RNA sequence: UAUCUGGUUGAUCCUGCCAGUAGUCAUAUGCUUGUCUCAAAGAUUAAGCCAUGCAUGUCUAAGUAUAAGCAAUUUAUACAGUGAAACUGCGAAUGGCUCAUUAAAUCAGUUAUCGUUUAUUUGAUAGUUCCUUUACUACAUGGUAUAACUGUGGUAAUUCUAGAGCUAAUACAUGCUUAAAAUCUCGACCCUUUGGAAGAGAUGUAUUUAUUAGAUAAAAAAUCAAUGUCUUCGGACUCUUUGAUGAUUCAUAAUAACUUUUCGAAUCGCAUGGCCUUGUGCUGGCGAUGGUUCAUUCAAAUUUCUGCCCUAUCAACUUUCGAUGGUAGGAUAGUGGCCUACCAUGGUUUCAACGGGUAACGGGGAAUAAGGGUUCGAUUCCGGAGAGGGAGCCUGAGAAACGGCUACC
RNA sequence: GGUCGGAUUUCCAACGGGGCCUUUCCUUCUGGCUAACCUUGAGCUUGGCGAACCAGGACUUUUACUUUGAAAAAAUUAGAGUGUUCAAAGCAGGCGUAUUGCUCGAAUAUAUUAGCAUGGAAUAAUAGAAUAGGACG
RNA sequence: ACCCACUCGGCACCUUACGAGAAAUCAAAGUCUUUGGGUUCUGGGGGGAGUAUGGUCGCAAGGCUGAAACUUAAAGGAAUUG
RNA sequence: CGCCCGUCGCUAGUACCGAUUGAAUGGCUUAGUGAGGCCUCAGGAUCUGCUUAGAGAAGGGGGCAACUCCAUCUCAGAGCGGAGAAUUUGGACAAACUUGGUCAUUUAGAGGAACUAAAAGUCGUAACAAGGUUUCCGUAGGUGAACCUGCGGAAGGAUCAUU
RNA sequence: AGAUAAGGGAAGUCGGCAAAAUAGAUCCGUAACUUCGGGAUAAGGAUUGGCUCUAAGGGUCGGGUACGAUCAACUUAGAA
RNA sequence: UAAGGUAGCCAAAUGCCUCGUCAUCUAAUUAGUGACGCGCAUGAAUGGAUUAACGAGAUUCCCACUGUCCCUAUCUACUAU
């Protein structure tokens, strides 16, 4: 009401941020960023609730304002910094570097990378376009720009970023047989190898995917991110790479490994 | 749906300039388009000398949203029918169902000539005017 | 945890209710009350009225400091440490409380903006602006106030203020400094017909209008209107540029101009470095703030479909002066009877219209449940509406704002 | 049992699927992959029919119903794990030479109706060629 | 016109109870806890009360629709022995 | 010697009709008047820049003698403007008030007419047996009261019965 | 005989006698009751001038085997 | 008594007592209206009761309006002179 809402309760903040439901009224709510707040971490968030390197909001602020901490190479000193889906974030103390990715429960993994995967991040085109005096840009799922694409990326395709110019080095294109990482819905988290996709003009093109336990699924177009080809992929997998393993098999691993 | 001048104001598409200095075919410059999702848009249409601003084809409407289907009732209007779209409503307590319907007034240009009982298809567009939010984009009855 | 029992009779079997029985995140009340954990709590009647005190303010290295403030710099004679006040910039439109209004309204799920605004982030993004543009001109940077402050006062009083004197800006209000090339216009002049020219001006972005391009399923031939790039002027002829969507008059580009004319940095902190024709010469980093447009994000506004309790002792309702629609225009951020002018007579209803009632905010949900169901949901989350009742409006990206104003009651 | 109460294969059967044939099109045009290819080079070689991979197409009887899936905020409900000392709860925790550390989690299900995509095609409707202005061609 | 046999459609009747029902009784009042062939109307303890009021019809008498307050633990059905 | 109906009379309670063009409260609304701010037509207090501009006097530079040129105190006067308060025309939004109208909910009322109880009151005895005239329905009329009578109907009859 | 009167407004008088007020037209709105025909001009409100315009409402002639020309009305509505 | 006034209606234009009693209307009402009825002496084609509309009929009240009045004054014409 009267203009846009700077608060956010705990039990109407997303369920993957594993928020406790005691300890306070409310929950960080992101600042406006590149990505929505929905599919979203707060680096408060991700420092204290999965890091564990910090207790306190007063902890983490400590730790942002001496400008220790970089995601995506630039610093972002701010306790509620959106950091999305394939973000990397660089403590140059301790030299590591995770990447952003979600765990096949459909939340946000610890995966630390090296540093020459650490150079570099995924984006999936979300609009191809012609910019003032005709020159072509597209629109990452990040919302980052980049001028003069090749003119074979259309939208749907994945663009490998500089990361520290904001340069594309090469691109993925969308067909069959491409590896693929599902980011939103029923089954967030999973990778599975395009078959084939249905049009259905008018909107929510649907596309099949099966895992490399031949377990099918189907999900939409919007929540689809291509990797690569099948086999190897243009980033490091976290652990279990999206099988999606039932309760009862995984019950049967936790009474193997313990 | 005998003059297209009818008006006090000259209808016209906007934009679409015929030059007078120039001896063409092709008679007036008449801008037309398909809706998309394999509706046809007909020959009447593109042969027609009607204006229609709120067409699909020859008008700055486009079509988007739902997709229904209803038989016309009513043809009293000008360039405007009402259908009724019966469906059914299930209860969950007598395990069963009953008959409603609405009756959805919908803007019908000029290509199309529809009588009461002819069943359409309309698509959505934006607010026509108070109650009119779809336009017909096939008649498929006699 | 799919359970029944007492009461009509002199007695019987029934119908049938009354009473019992169990529960209640349903309240109140009586009596009693030792411990640990957890915890609702002026909703119901009065969205009745309020004493008093708090609940929204805010700074860095980085907008403005001669505090006649505190320090000591001792590196400083412009300042450069801290720092009240005040200007400036943001915020105060979030949160919190309540449920009065509200019955296709809100609200839920589901769409859409190819029908719009969007501070803030985040990512990109202005060599084109000296206007007779050869003195019109500061571009090692241009002007004017004014607060705080000093001092003189008013009234019983208010977060009331007047007169006088200074002084600043990322305050207001002005204003320049960067290529080249290309294309168009005019065009002096030479003058030829094949006709060529010196020179001048315009060409960023933003607004407004008009126009054009924004294409294409296939293959060859006939001649002319004039040859068209170059010729062995036979004509070999290609190269020809066209992105996206299911779909556009889309994105974008190009001509003709239009604008009372937007923007295109006169701002700030640290580090002080390289080249020498050694001059305060020319170059030169890391940031902060700001800035036009696009995209993104936070949203907002409308919007598709379907779904809401009880009433017919409400059956016809709407349309004077908006009801339903058409055309055109105004207005809006935009669609639209949203409003206006003209025109038509339409639109809803026994598949329950309209009207009335609700001791009705809606939903997620809660109680009780063999199953089906019945009742409740003011209330910890979401979405609405309100700030005593109405109405109106300034500022701002965002308010019909009320811990913001104006009027009436 | 060919492992030491865990598992395999040649097996008698049942259970559900797919394809083909019996008069049984159960849409086909432009293109490309030509695919499974008469393609056979001596026992792994030089050359068949487009979906099994697409793109565009022309058309395309309409539903209801039902299956599956996407979506349906969290909290609540049910429910997996876990010494809050039990429990209501909560989402924690656990394990080491504890000197430097390692590691499992924070599931899953339901969430009507409406809307969306998909398989079925019985059941209940609907339409077609009858003064043939019918289909193939 | 009668008689015999048969058949369709009727008004009914007699006997039994497989069945039903509280019983009286019922070839429908059966095929209903082994609860679903299609469909219409009506009732929710007894009074107050088919009253009051409001509509609507009727010349009128009246008809149709039709409450509430209040009151009560029983009224009532079929059979049994007196 | 059971049960049982109604009038009338007393007491108590509930609701109804009711003259009073009753009363009160609340909602909505016609008409009239209409604040406020907003948009517009003006308006111009005041403040302020520029172009000048002339007179009267000071100073300075120059034929050095009157005289000539440039500056300073004074005050008219003219324009070119810019900002701009009060006030003001018209418009839309429109609070609020007044007077009516209408709807809804309570609320007074002489009197009238019911119902319910209470109470062993008065008068009869209508029904239950053939209840002593068989009961009951509809309709009409009448009578102190239950009720009676007429017409038609019913068995819930006191008859399942006369080939 | 005809009139006008401040403030009040039937206190006057048997009694509002007399006088005053109302009045036409257009639009809106119109109750109880009813023999359903009425009541009804119920009650109760608004508007009305001049000037300059706009709109609508007609006749008669005209077409091989949609319209044009011409003439003339007072009726209503609206706007500055 | 021939029959004993029924249905209705009423201090009615009909009620002596009577300015009947109660309620309403008003500050105050022998008036008005609504009720009550042992009604001197109501009452059914002597027609009873009611009644929309109509009425130069009789009566009460309300709003508006006014010199009817508080409380009179002034003017005009024709008289009077
Ligand atoms: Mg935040
Ligand atoms: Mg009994
Ligand atoms: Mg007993
Ligand atoms: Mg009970
Ligand atoms: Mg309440
Ligand atoms: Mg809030
Ligand atoms: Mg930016
Ligand atoms: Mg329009
Ligand atoms: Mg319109
Ligand atoms: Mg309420
Ligand atoms: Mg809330
Ligand atoms: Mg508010
Ligand atoms: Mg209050
Ligand atoms: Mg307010
Ligand atoms: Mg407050
Ligand atoms: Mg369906
Ligand atoms: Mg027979
Ligand atoms: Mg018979
Ligand atoms: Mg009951
Ligand atoms: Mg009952
Ligand atoms: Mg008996
Ligand atoms: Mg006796
Ligand atoms: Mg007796
Ligand atoms: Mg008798
Ligand atoms: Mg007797
Ligand atoms: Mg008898
Ligand atoms: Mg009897
Ligand atoms: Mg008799
Ligand atoms: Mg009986
Ligand atoms: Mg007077
Ligand atoms: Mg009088
Ligand atoms: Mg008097
Ligand atoms: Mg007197
Ligand atoms: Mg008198
Ligand atoms: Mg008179
Ligand atoms: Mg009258
Ligand atoms: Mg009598
Ligand atoms: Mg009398
Ligand atoms: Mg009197
Ligand atoms: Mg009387
Ligand atoms: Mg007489
Ligand atoms: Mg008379």
């Amino acid at each position: 009401a009267r203009g846009p809402k700077k608060h956010l309760k705990r039990l109407a903040a997303p369920h993957h941020w594993l928020l406790d439901k005691l300890s306070g009224c409310y929950a960080p709510r992101p600042s406006a960023g590149p990505h929505k707040l929905r599919e979203s971490l707060p680096l408060i968030v991700f420092l204290r609730n999965r890091l564990k390197y910090a207790l306190n909001g007063r902890e983490v602020k400590a730790i942002l304002m001496q400008r220790h901490v970089k995601v995506d190479g630039k610093v972002r000193t701010d306790t509620t910094y959106p950091a999305g889906f394939m973000d990397v974030i660089t403590l140059d103390a301790t030299n590591e570097n995770f990447r952003l990715v979600y765990d096949v429960k459909g939340r946000f993994a610890v995966h630390r990378i090296t540093d020459e995967e650490a150079s570099y991040k995924l984006g999936k085109v979300k609009k191809v376009q012609l910019g003032k005096k005709g020159v072509p840009y597209v629109v990452t799922h990040d919302g980052r720009t980049i001028r003069y694409p090749d003119p074979n990326i259309k939208v749907n395709d994945t663009v490998k970023i500089d990361l520290a110019s904001g340069k594309i080095t090469d691109f993925i294109k969308f067909d069959a047989g491409k590896l693929v990482y599902v980011t939103g819905g029923r089954n967030l988290g999973r990778i599975g190898t395009i078959v084939h996709k249905e049009r259905h003009d008018g909107g929510f093109d649907l596309v099949h995917i099966k895992d490399s336990l031949d377990n099918t699924f189907v999900t939409r177009l919007n929540n689809v991110f291509v990797i690569g080809e099948q086999g190897k992929p243009y980033i490091s997998l976290p652990k279990g790479k999206g099988i999606k393993l039932s309760i009862a098999e995984e019950r049967d691993r936790r009474r193997a490994q313990q | 749906e005998l003059t297209v001048q009818s008006e006090r104001a000259f209808q016209k598409q906007p934009h679409i300039f015929n030059n007078p200095k120039v001896k063409t075919s092709k008679r007036t410059k008449r801008w037309y388009k398909n809706a998309g999702l394999g509706f046809k848009t007909p020959k009447t249409a593109i042969e027609g000398s009607y204006i229609d601003k709120k067409c699909p084809f020859t008008g700055l409407v486009s079509i988007r949203g739902k997709i229904l289907t209803g038989t016309v009732v009513s043809t009293k209007m000008h360039r405007t029918i009402v259908i009724r779209r019966a469906y059914l409503h299930y209860i969950p307590k007598y395990n069963r169902y009953e008959k409603r319907h609405k009756n959805v007034p919908v803007h019908v240009s000029p290509a199309f000539r529809v009588q009461v009982g002819d069943i359409v298809t309309v698509g959505q567009c934006r607010p026509i005017s108070k109650t009119v939010r779809f336009n017909v984009v096939k008649v498929s009855a006699a």
